[PDB]
C-alpha cells in the first residue's frame, strides 16, 4: 500500500533555468528523492567540453600573438566556459577562421550538422588590425565529473606535437540545483508531497533528461544492497 | 675560465591544494584543510553552495 510519484509539466522559464515537479510522493520521501538527487546531477551528469586547443602560429601558453589584443594564456580561459553539445559521434575537431578589425565571437566556427553552439553571442577574443588572422583548431569530448590537464597526461601517449595547447575540461551541464517539497493535494488525501526541483544548466541538457538519467544512476546502484552478497 | 653560459625558463603553474596558507586581510591564516566535492559543501536556500 504505497503510491508512487510521475513526472509533470516542466515550467520551462528560460533556456538555462527550468522547474520540473514530481507530483504524488507518499509522505517522509520528499526530502529523501530531493537530497539524493541533488546529489546525483551536481555530480554526475555527463556533458562535453574542449580539451585542447591549437592555433596556428603560437608554441605555447605563455606567448603573445601580434594582432590580437589578448595573452594566449586568456583565450584558452574563455574557450573553457564554452558550451557545445554533440549528437551524433563521440568526439569532435572544430574549427575557426577569422579576418579583420572586430571581436571574434563564438559563432564564427565552422558550421557542422551534428555540432551544436548554444552560446552563439559568447565572446572570445578582440582582433584590432585590418591584416590580423587568427586560425585555431577547438577540440571536444564526451565525459564527466572534472579532469585536469596534469592528470589526463599519464594517458598522453607520446603527444608529439609542440604546438598543443592543453586545457582543463570540466564537463558538467549543472550549475545549482535547488529543490522544496510543498503540499501537494490529490482530490482526497490527508498529505501528500509536491518535489519541484529548480534546477539550472548551461543551456547544455534538456532537463527531463537529466532526471531520467540521474534516476537511472540511483535505481542501478541499489542492486548490490537488493541482493545482499553475503 | 668559462667558456658559454646557458639559462633556460620554466613557467610551471601550480594550482591549489592541501598545506597552501591561505590568510585574510586581519590576521588570521590557516591552512587549507580538504577540498571538498562540490555537493558536500552547505546550501543556502537556493542552491548557491559556499
Amino acid at each position: 500500500e504505497f503510491l508512487k510519484p510521475r513526472l509533470v509539466d516542466i515550467e520551462q522559464v528560460s533556456s538555462t533555468h527550468a522547474k520540473v515537479t514530481l507530483e504524488p510522493l507518499e509522505r517522509g520521501f520528499g526530502h529523501t528523492l530531493g537530497n539524493a538527487l541533488r546529489r546525483i546531477l551536481l555530480s554526475s551528469m555527463p556533458g562535453c567540453a574542449v580539451t585542447e586547443v591549437e592555433i596556428d602560429g603560437v608554441l605555447h601558453e605563455y606567448s603573445t600573438k601580434e594582432g590580437v589584443q589578448e595573452d594566449i594564456l586568456e583565450i584558452l580561459l574563455n574557450l573553457k566556459g564554452l558550451a557545445v553539445r554533440v549528437q551524433g559521434k563521440d568526439e569532435v575537431i572544430l574549427t575557426l577562421n577569422k579576418s579583420g578589425i572586430g571581436p571574434v565571437t563564438a559563432a564564427d566556427i565552422t558550421h557542422d550538422g551534428d555540432v551544436e553552439i548554444v552560446k552563439p553571442q559568447h565572446v572570445i577574443c578582440h582582433l584590432t588590425d585590418e591584416n590580423a588572422s587568427i586560425s585555431m583548431r577547438i577540440k571536444v569530448q564526451r565525459g564527466r565529473g572534472y579532469v585536469p590537464a596534469s592528470t589526463r597526461i599519464h594517458s598522453e601517449e607520446d603527444e608529439r606535437p609542440i604546438g598543443r595547447l592543453l586545457v582543463d575540461a570540466c564537463y558538467s551541464p549543472v550549475e545549482r540545483i535547488a529543490y522544496n517539497v510543498e503540499a501537494a493535494r490529490v482530490e482526497q488525501r490527508t498529505d501528500l508531497d509536491k518535489l519541484v526541483i529548480e534546477m539550472e544548466t548551461n543551456g547544455t541538457i534538456d532537463p527531463e533528461e537529466a532526471i531520467r538519467r540521474a534516476a537511472t544512476i540511483l535505481a542501478e546502484q541499489l542492486e548490490a544492497f537488493v541482493d545482499l552478497r553475503d | 675560465g668559462v667558456l658559454k653560459i646557458v639559462k633556460v625558463y620554466l613557467a610551471v603553474k601550480r594550482r591549489i591544494q592541501p598545506g597552501d596558507k591561505m590568510a585574510g586581510r586581519h590576521g588570521n591564516k590557516g591552512v587549507i584543510s580538504k577540498i571538498n566535492p562540490i555537493e558536500d559543501m552547505p546550501y543556502d536556500e537556493n542552491g548557491t553552495p559556499v
